[PDB]
């Protein structure tokens, strides 16, 4: 019946009060009770605030929820952001009492500058064409905050088929790195003057290129 | 000491049947409800369905009903999730979660999940166990001096995760990251893993990365070269 | 009220 929208990404500095809002689609959202979920990452999630309002005994005093009924959404507000509260987000509510989720919201702490990703790219090796396949690979690293989106091109069309692409993983400096794969069939991979990988992050792209000659 | 405690991870193909279970301790097990998480890889939370171990009662969401049993063994404090035919699509991580609170038809009364079970990774693929090859990522051997060239190795066609690999036999380690795997659509993983060195010394130094894949006790050192 | 009376009918047991 309806659905729950988050921001897709939300970002700050410590010390902030930042919120996440939770917009229902159909329906008041005051007519049934609004939960909120914190998941880190590769851990169980645990309830953060309950019955719009409530608040669990070990969660932090900073945890906070409200209900806008003008903008027929709920917030969970955080006062004062600590490093420890960077994590997926996720508000829940009821339909025919079957449990209703929120698409999630990424919290990042800005803990560190701005760092642009290094590029790298590799095209097929001989050894790989002799197997009959080709796979350009394009490694991402030392990128602050973790999130870039890939994008690549054909000579200067763009290409998303065969395109396979990880989520970043954090590094022994606390920086991401990230990786993208392109599969072609070794005709595709010589029937272009070149290719590039082209990965933006925060807005500005740092990109390598590749030519089978 | 309340405990949700899940059962360990599974690896599985289309077709076959699976029942995993979340154990609780510490607690009347009859008295709270036990719900159903689903978390898809790289997705959000999705409500499976939930069950009172008193009397089996049991909701399900719409998205799930009849695609998934859930049962409850109220003699042993353990509740159920169960499939007759899995699909390739059921690849999730699986969490269990008590809904606790104050159970009173009162103003005082209160419901919301304050224990979870530390999930269970069901991974279904089409794929049996498979030792991978690796394939290098050579840097060019007219690189700048005074510069430095980035080689790896791919490690393809491996299953199931995870793999290991090294530099050198552990000798190398600076500037050296090996990524995330990568899921192909035949269900088999591939990864990479490089190393940032500096050109001047490409025409002297020997690169070898290690790769080791326990499941299928493979292990293999691939030397990478300079192309020209 | 009827959001607390909601999730009674939803989750009681004695």
């Amino acid at each position: 019946n309806f659905m729950l929208t988050q921001p897709h990404s939300v970002s700050e500095s410590p010390g902030k009060t930042v919120t996440i809002s939770c917009t229902r689609s159909s329906g008041s959202i005051a007519s049934n009770y609004v939960q909120w979920y914190q998941q880190r990452p590769g851990s169980s999630p645990t309830t953060v605030i309950y019955e719009d309002n409530q608040r669990p005994s070990g969660v932090p005093d900073r945890f906070s929820g409200s209900i806008d009924s003008s903008s027929n959404s709920a917030s969970l507000t955080i006062s004062g952001l600590k490093t420890e509260d960077e994590a997926d987000y996720y508000c829940q509510s009821y339909d025919s009492s079957s449990w209703v989720f929120g698409g999630g919201t990424k919290l990042t702490v800005l803990g560190q500058p701005k760092a642009a990703p290094s590029v790298t790219l590799f095209p097929p090796s001989s050894e790989e064409l002799q197997a009959n396949k080709a796979t350009l690979v394009c490694l991402i690293s030392d990128f602050y905050p973790g999130a870039v989106t890939v994008a690549w091109k054909a000579d200067s069309s763009p290409v998303k088929a065969g395109v396979e692409t990880t989520t970043p993983s954090k590094q022994s400096n606390n920086k991401y790195a990230a990786s993208s794969y392109l599969s072609l069939t070794p005709e595709q991979w010589k029937s272009h003057r070149s290719y590039s990988c082209q990965v933006t992050h925060e807005g500005s792209t740092v990109e390598k290129t590749v030519a089978p000659t | 000491e309340v405990q949700l405690v899940q059962s360990g991870a599974e690896v599985k193909k289309p077709g076959e049947s699976l029942k995993i279970s979340c154990k609780g301790s510490g607690y009347s097990f009859t008295s709270y409800w036990i719900g159903w998480v689903r978390q898809m890889p790289g997705k959000g939370l999705e409500w499976m369905g939930i069950i009172y171990p008193g009397d089996s009662d049991t909701r399900y969401s719409p998205s799930f009903q009849g695609q998934v049993t859930i049962s409850a063994d109220k003699s042993i404090s353990t509740a159920y999730l169960q499939w007759s035919s899995l699909k390739a699509s059921d690849t999730a991580m699986y969490y269990c979660a008590r809904l606790g609170g104050r159970y009173y038809y009162d103003s005082s009364g209160y419901y919301y999940f304050d224990y979870w079970g530390q999930g269970t990774l069901v991974t279904v693929s089409s794929a049996s166990t498979k030792g991978p090859s690796v394939f290098p990522l050579a840097p060019s051997s007219k690189s700048t001096s005074g510069g430095t060239a980035a080689l790896g190795c791919l490690v393809k066609d491996y299953f199931p995760e995870p793999v290991t690999v090294s530099w050198n036999s552990g000798a190398l380690t600076s500037g050296v990251h090996t990524f995330p795997a990568v899921l192909q659509s035949s269900g088999l993983y591939s990864l990479s893993s490089v190393v940032t060195v500096p050109s001047s010394s490409l025409g002297t130094q020997t690169y070898i990365c290690n790769v080791n894949h326990k499941p299928s006790n493979t292990k293999v050192d691939k030397r990478v070269e300079p192309k020209s | 009220r009827d959001k607390k009376q909601k999730v009674h009918a939803l989750f009681y047991k004695a």
